[PDB]
């Protein structure tokens, strides 16, 4: 999850050459769906990215503090000063073909946290096993090899 | 490590702040629509220390 | 735009 | 840190002592609260 | 096998509107006063400016899996600058004599108001639109 | 499990990696997200209970729900977003890819469709090659706003013998709609046929969209400068319209409505202007936003997003409310110590002047948070209550 | 902060001045003038909700002190300082926030419940919880291999020591539609 | 834990041949070749060169599911032409093009002094 | 200049002095 | 809790992931889960040949 | 923990470049931006790798055993 | 000269900037892919730990050891363990390296890739040497020690590819661009006011003629001329990443023909 209630599991893992790329050679560590933005209204998520990109380019620890006079249009002017489409977007090339993507993707870093729920810790299956003494029905829980 | 917690038989324990209405305080409240009493003035008197 | 830390530098140079 | 700065409003029910009051300004966190049973009942200090 | 309609038109209006690569044309026949036309053209390939003179042909030839034209030279009715392939989807009786036909070149629509191409135009899927000049 | 649909019969497909993989168009009746969501699987042990599952509760059967006499599954998200983009007059495909798009449809006849454009360069329209997944004998007609038989805005929908004639494909066509391309395919072809159409549509669309690509940035929340001037002005004129009503009611002139206090009536008018404002200022941003605006695109397709989402993100968040009334005086005659007493202003009772882009002020922050909280309480209460309601 | 009419000079400015700011920055650079130094100097006071009822508070000091005798369209729409009755001044509005919400970047740019959600996930996170992790024999622990400080931080995070014991890595994120996975 | 062996991505299994040629039932003089332990690295490249052949009536390829490195390549050619031969020729055409690209890079690299 | 009015950025040098003294567990400890 | 509802054998539960390459009515079962859950097939002339190879 | 060998995104070796990045900042008195640039960390993927890294190892070494 | 021509712009021991003209996009990309994923390198694959007193976990260090670049110039002389006839590994299929460090200084003692020593016999081939690129000549900093903090371990370096673990990545980011002036209409540039003003110009814009407004859309136009920039990690010299990239991609297409011929034996 990002720091904006924008959680998620992995869907697939792709290697560098399967992944889309900026002409610059930069490949994403994560690919998040655009769909999870309008309904949620996590504008601060996008602003974090634009600022985080600026910060990495210029060697700064980007101030994302709450009530400030920092503007999206201010940060955009800075990102153009570095040489990237002011709004974050970058023309990317599809990994399988090399052919340019008709759409420009809003690329850049976002601080993401790994959450304490692993799939190999959750995954459970049973086909007969331990039964309770009184009720004589399957026991409860992954640990107890429950039903 | 900031402390502010205990070590009880090994495990780190936190004392969670408990809410409460303050004592020695006079408050007037309108009674319910069917009630034979119109309003009540309540005071929760106790010895501070 | 970013957070100002060069005050080990700014405060040592001014005082 | 968050856990050492934690509050508990013991009730019991669904009502008024859940909503973020005006007086909660600067004393309690307007965003930090869990969902469900403890929504607005488990407050966090500013 | 042969042609079903042949007439030359004058482009009164060209319209993009939200569409960057295609425009809905509005032309009138030079020969017949009764004849009118509306058509969507990929302007990226065949650009059209206002007051343009164009020949408009509707042929039934020149199931069938499309072969790439790698075959050096072929007998195409290729004596035209822009050629399309669509389907007849409506036959409107607008008035006595006056009839409109509706065509869909994979979404690119066409309306030809006329009176005489009765024995020519059909509810035929097979309909090629050919345009020169 | 509050549905017949919450439990369905599926075909096993043993795969690697520790997750249950499910088709995305069945996301909807389960109510499943991949936000860390988990699901149960049960294995029948009789050649009789296998027959029960296969012959009564299979996904293809459940496609058309008796709950609403409509279908409970349709094309969603990536596929919905991509299907609008594919089915356009502008959208044309070069052979190289047309051939790959055809190969991806498994029930392809092996017959290359005749290109819509032949002479300049052989180009195919989206509509034409999407119609490859739409099976013969599917006849659909639909009229929207100003739909003519020579559709002007690519309005409505016309499909003949399972081929598209005109109209962009979106939620109203390819989604879980009452007269759906889905609702028709099931009744007219079979639940088994329809179950295949789901995949075939997705296989093509998702492939085209993999290459066409799609994204969202802060640029899509950026409203054009003069439109922002107009918005600022719409809020400003609505602010003065409130003052006029506030000073009017302070000189006792303001005549009270029938069966309402002078206050009840004053507030109604105030909460009305402050909403009219947010609604109009919002409407300005929506109309200013280009067709290329990725947020507008998802809304247009109906994949995610609504007008209010655009409105609150680009133009104005609006009036916050707790228990129907704009934030009341929790303190003696004021909402926060930061204000003077007996202050009835938009600013004091909880109106948020800013967008999520410009960002909220501290007063705006707290007031929004107050109203926001009421929402999570209500939600938590509403689930409990409905819980019991369903069971009794 | 305490705000009084005090100096005949102009209006009703704050008790605390740049001198005390330097005086504190002096003790800061040493790592004499503490917090108790501001408190006993009567430049700063402690106020409960009961006392808050009998005061008026200025949000920012500057933005809420002189008077009117151009504007950036990009900036937010702020109110006014028309009050001359100001008794106190808020140190910083961001102090209304607790530990969890203080880690959120630009929370004034998010729909309020979304902020309340990240207030709970910040707990289901990973990283270094203490540096003595190799000495502690705890029931369960997860330490992230290579943690990175965040690229976008809040002024408040400097005090929460996050920059020293972080909760994640800065990932190169593409917001795109790819395979549909 | 349920994760495959990283090497399976390129290493042929028990009885897994690099190619499996099957005729396309659906169309005349057409074939479907299943390339095991391969990806777009080779697939897109072969398809592109197959498309250059005038005698090739159809050429496409798909990676049915990303969990498994394999692709199906469909080739339909003009009568009296084995699609096998179209692919046989389209391959040589890639090697010969690459052999030229090697030599012309080696030429340009020897020319450099930094 | 010595007794010059404070800026918005000046707030932080005051906040920095509070946590220097009080810490983030002020309440628990003091009680 | 014990009669209208029950914990049951031949049941599995894991995290769900979205897949575009699965057919509508399919369910991607992880190998581990498929190797745990079973089915009582009766040895009949039809399956005898195949079943001995599964047993094998 | 300790300067990662190679940038996650592209695999450029950033592991050796640590000690020199600390010298460029301390001794040469350069800014964090020019330091990374002088070291040859061109694209931002690698820039974040060093710029945003926390060398906790030094704090763990402090404990006696 | 014959067919696809290469025009080198800049060259170094680390970066090769060139213009690939008279090629098919799919080819330029498939080379791009191969360059990363399928060129064989040598990297540590087995770490047997004898003793560890570090503040660092055994596997943590083990991971890092893989990531360390090792000489691969003559990688063709070394067999892939898998195909070798030995029980586990031998000199023909592997390079054995030993790391032994201790906090003899009161100050922090550093452990670097220079501290590794080849214990196997190299048979004369330039293989298995840890790559050092820095001024001070220490290489990659593995970890830091205290006083009694000791580290003794053995490493088995093996032939491998990025499709197995990116530790056998002979290449870093590869730059790739074509048609800087979007004449082919491959991208529909997102904008607020002016398409061209908002989107920055590329370096490669100098090396291509702009279209001039009055010219119509070239639909006959096909994508050739690709501005690329390879970056060697160090394992194999930059030139050889482009050359072996070509050779590996060839070997592949060839292997299809080889197997197609074996099919024509039945
Ligand atoms: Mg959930
Ligand atoms: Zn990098
Ligand atoms: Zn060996």
């Amino acid at each position: 999850a990002s720091r904006h209630g924008q959680k998620g599991t992995i869907g697939i893992t792709y290697r560098r050459e399967d992944m889309p790329f900026t002409a610059e050679g930069i490949v994403p560590d994560l690919i998040i769906n655009p769909h999870a933005i309008p309904s949620r209204m996590t504008v601060a998520h996008l602003i974090e990215c634009l600022l985080s990109k600026v910060a990495a380019l210029s060697g700064n620890e980007g101030d994302a503090s709450p009530f400030t006079d920092i503007t999206v249009e201010g940060i955009s002017k800075l990102l153009r000063e570095h040489g990237y489409q002011s709004r974050g977007f970058e023309v990317m090339y599809n990994g399988h073909t090399g052919k340019k993507l008709m759409a420009q993707i809003f690329f850049g870093p976002t601080y993401y946290q790994r959450l304490r729920h692993m799939v190999d810790d959750k995954i459970h299956a049973r086909a007969r096993g331990p039964m309770q003494v009184l009720t004589r029905q399957p026991v409860e829980g992954r640990s107890r090899d429950g039903g | 490590d900031m402390g502010g917690y205990f070590i009880i038989n090994g495990s780190e324990k936190v004392l969670i702040a408990q809410e409460r209405s303050a004592g020695n305080i006079v408050q007037v409240f309108k009674k319910a629509a069917p009630s034979p009493i119109s309003h009540v003035a309540e005071i929760r008197s106790a010895l501070e220390k | 735009f970013i957070k100002r830390d060069r005050m080990r530098r700014n405060f040592l140079r001014m005082r | 840190l968050s856990h050492l700065r934690r509050t508990n409003t013991p009730i019991g029910k669904l009502a008024k002592p859940r909503q973020l009051h005006n007086t909660h300004w600067g004393l309690v966190c307007p965003a930090e609260t869990p969902e469900g049973q403890a929504c607005g009942l488990v407050k966090n200090l500013s | 096998s042969n042609t079903l309609f042949d007439d030359i038109f004058q482009v009164s209006e060209v319209d993009p509107g939200r569409y960057n690569k295609v425009c809905r044309i509005e032309a009138a026949s030079t020969t017949q006063d009764q004849c009118k036309l509306t058509l969507d053209i990929n302007v990226e390939l065949f650009p059209v400016a206002a007051q343009d003179s164009l020949t408009v042909t509707i042929a039934s030839s020149l199931t069938r899996s499309w072969r790439p034209p790698q075959a050096g030279d072929r007998s195409l009715a290729d004596d035209y600058d822009y050629v399309m392939y669509g389907t007849a989807y409506k036959f409107e009786e607008v008035s006595k004599d006056l009839i409109a036909v509706y065509y869909s070149f994979g979404g690119l629509l066409m309306r030809l108001e006329g009176n005489y191409r009765n024995l020519n135009n059909l509810k035929q899927e097979n309909a090629y639109l050919l345009i020169r000049r | 499990s509050l549905h017949k649909m919450s439990m369905m019969a599926h075909r096993v497909k043993v795969i690697p990696y520790s997750t249950f993989r499910l088709n995305l168009s069945v996301t909807s009746p389960y109510n499943a997200d991949f936000d860390g969501d988990e699901m149960n699987l049960h294995v029948p042990q009789s050649e009789e209970t296998r027959a029960e599952l296969s012959q009564l509760c299979a996904v293809p059967l459940q496609i058309v729900s008796p709950q609403s006499n409509k279908p409970c599954m349709g094309i969603v998200q990536d596929t919905l977003c991509g299907i609008r983009k594919l089915t356009l007059r502008d959208t044309f495909i070069e052979l190289d890819q047309v051939l790959n798009m055809l190969y991806w449809v498994p029930d392809w006849d092996g017959v290359i469709p005749t290109p819509a454009i032949i002479k300049p360069k052989p180009l195919w329209s989206g509509k034409q090659i999407l119609s490859v997944a739409i099976p013969n004998g599917i006849h659909l007609q639909r009229f929207d706003e100003g739909t003519t038989l020579l559709s002007p805005k690519d309005n409505g929908m016309l499909i003949i013998d399972g081929q598209i004639i005109f109209g962009v494909v979106e939620k109203k066509t390819v989604g879980s709609s009452n007269g759906g391309l889905i609702h028709v395919v099931t009744r007219e072809k079979g639940p088994q046929v329809c179950a295949k159409l789901f995949g075939n549509i997705q296989k093509v669309v998702n492939f085209w969209l993999l290459h066409n690509g799609f994204s969202t940035g802060i640029g899509d929340t950026i409203a054009d400068g003069p439109t922002m001037r107009e918005i600022t002005e719409t809020i400003a004129e609505a602010k003065k319209k409130v003052l006029d009503v506030t000073k009017e009611a302070q000189a006792n002139l303001l005549t009270a409505k029938h069966g309402m206090t002078l206050r009840e009536s004053f507030e109604d008018n105030v909460v009305r202007f402050l909403n009219e404002a947010r609604d109009k200022a919002g409407r300005l941003a929506e109309v200013n936003l280009k067709d290329l605006n990725n947020v507008k695109q998802m809304v247009m397709a109906g994949s995610k997003g609504s007008f209010i989402n655009i409105a609150q993100m680009s133009a104005c968040v609006g009036q916050q409310s707790v228990e129907g009334k704009r934030i009341a005086f929790g303190f003696v005659d004021r909402t926060l110590p930061h204000f003077s007493k007996d202050d009835y202003s938009p600013e004091s009772k909880g109106f948020v002047e800013n967008s999520y882009l410009r960002g909220l002020t501290p007063q705006e922050f707290f007031f929004h948070a107050m109203g926001g909280r009421e929402g999570l309480i209500d939600t938590a209460v509403k689930t409990a209550e409905t819980g019991y309601i369903q069971r009794r | 902060f305490i705000v009084e009419d005090d100096e005949s000079l102009g209006h009703k400015e704050l008790k605390v001045r740049k001198g005390h700011i330097a005086k504190l920055m002096a003790t800061e650079y040493q790592d004499e003038y503490t917090w108790s130094s501001l408190l006993n100097e009567g430049l700063v006071e402690y106020i409960d909700a009961e006392e808050e009822e009998s005061i008026l508070i200025a949000m920012q000091p500057e933005d809420l002190e002189p008077a009117e005798a151009d504007v950036d369209p990009a900036k937010r729409i702020r109110v006014s300082h028309h009050a001359t009755t100001f008794t106190h001044c808020e140190i910083h509005p961001s102090m209304i926030l607790g530990v969890a919400a203080s880690i959120i970047p630009f929370p004034d740019h998010n729909q309020s419940p979304r902020n309340t959600y990240q207030s709970a996930m910040g707990k289901q996170a990973m990283g270094v919880f203490l540096t003595n992790y190799n000495v502690r024999m705890d029931t369960m622990a997860n330490i992230l291999y290579y943690p990175q400080k965040p690229l976008g931080t809040t002024r408040a995070m400097e005090y929460l020591k996050f920059r020293e014991l972080p909760a994640g890595q800065n990932a190169i994120v593409a917001i795109a539609c790819y395979s549909g996975y | 834990m349920n994760a495959p062996d990283r090497f399976e991505l390129f290493l042929l299994g028990e009885g897994e041949s690099k190619l499996k040629i099957d005729p396309d039932t659906k169309a005349p003089n057409a074939v479907v070749i299943t390339f095991e332990k391969e990806d777009h690295t080779l697939g897109n490249l072969i398809r592109a060169e197959l498309l250059n052949d005038r005698k090739v009536l159809f050429a496409a390829y798909k990676v049915e599911h990303p969990f498994f490195a394999r692709f199906k390549l469909r080739i339909q050619t003009t009568e009296g032409y084995d699609p096998k031969d179209a692919l046989k020729n389209a391959c040589n055409s890639i090697i010969n093009k690459l052999g030229a690209l090697k030599t012309n890079f080696e030429t340009e690299w020897n020319l450099q002094t930094l | 200049d010595e007794s010059a009015p404070i800026t918005a950025e000046d707030s932080w040098a005051v906040i920095s002095a509070f946590f220097r003294e009080k810490g983030l567990v002020s309440q628990q400890l003091d009680s | 809790g014990n009669l209208m509802g029950k914990r049951v054998d031949f049941s599995a539960r894991t995290v769900i992931s979205g897949d575009p390459n699965l057919e509508l009515d399919q369910v991607g079962v992880p190998k581990s889960i498929a190797k745990t859950l079973t089915y009582p097939e009766v040895v009949t002339p039809y399956n005898i040949d195949r079943l001995t190879q599964l047993v094998r | 923990m300790i300067v990662p060998v190679r940038c996650f995104s592209c695999g450029k070796v950033v592991g050796d470049k640590w000690e020199s990045y600390l010298n460029l900042l301390q001794e040469d008195e350069l800014d964090e931006g020019t330091a990374l640039s002088r070291l040859g960390l061109k694209r931002y993927c690698c820039r974040r790798m060093i710029l945003t890294h926390v060398d906790l190892i030094e704090k763990f070494l402090r404990y006696n055993p | 000269e014959e067919g696809p021509q290469v025009k080198i712009r800049e060259a170094s021991k680390d970066n090769v900037d060139f213009i690939l003209s008279n090629v098919d996009l799919a080819m330029a990309n498939s080379l791009r892919r191969v360059m990363i994923a399928e060129i064989p390198t040598l990297a540590i694959d087995s770490v047997e730990v004898e003793t560890n007193t570090t503040v660092l976990a055994d596997e943590f260090i083990a991971h890092r050891l893989g990531l360390i670049p090792l000489q691969s110039m003559d990688i063709e002389q070394l067999e892939y363990s898998r195909d070798c006839f030995c029980e586990d590994h031998c000199d023909k299929c592997s390079v054995v390296l030993t790391l032994q460090a201790f906090g003899e200084s009161e100050s922090t003692t550093n452990v670097y890739s220079k501290d590794l020593v080849i214990v196997s016999n190299l048979m004369g081939r330039n293989i298995g040497h840890p790559i050092i690129q820095d001024k001070e000549g220490n290489g990659v900093l593995i970890c830091k020690l205290r006083k009694g903090q000791e580290l003794k371990l053995t490493c088995v370096a093996k032939k491998g590819i990025a499709k197995e673990h990116a530790k056998w990545g002979p290449a870093a980011a590869i730059e790739f661009e074509y048609d800087p002036w979007n004449k082919l209409k491959h991208t529909d540039y997102w904008y607020e006011q002016d398409s061209a003003k908002e989107w920055p110009q590329s370096k490669n814009c100098e090396y291509e003629d702009p279209p001039n407004e009055g010219d119509p859309f070239d639909y006959k136009a096909q994508a050739d001329t690709f501005y690329m920039n390879v970056e060697s990690v160090g394992s194999i010299p930059v030139d050889q990443v482009v050359v072996r990239g070509i050779d590996t991609l060839q070997k592949k297409v060839a292997s299809i023909l080889l197997a197609l011929t074996q099919m024509d034996q039945d």
